[PDB]
């Protein structure tokens, strides 16, 4: 932004805009499981397919 | 100091003016300038 007002309009100063960055880097992030397929199938009580 | 005894009757007079310019006014106080934007508004 903008700076304070000076005390002099008789030679006056010329500045300038600071331009200022920010990088940043969008890595993944992951969680899995394994299981069988058999057991799946092989489970009539619902839990181990909830997953 | 400076005499000069001259005619002043004859078809043509000493010291002759050339008035090509007449009296023309410029006047330089729009703001944005130099004279009033380095310095303190100095007008012209």
């Amino acid at each position: 932004q903008f700076p304070k007002l000076r005390e002099w309009i008789g030679q006056r100063v010329i500045k300038d805009m600071a331009a200022q960055g920010y990088q940043i880097t969008n890595k993944l992030f992951e969680s899995t499981v394994g299981v069988k397929r058999t057991d799946i199938e092989d489970d009539n009580l619902g839990v181990y397919g909830p997953l | 100091f400076a005499p000069a005894a001259d005619p002043g009757a004859a078809w043509y007079l000493l010291d002759t003016s050339r008035s090509l310019k007449p009296l023309i006014y410029q006047e330089r106080m729009k703001p944005s300038f130099t004279s009033m934007t380095k310095e303190d508004d100095e007008q012209v």
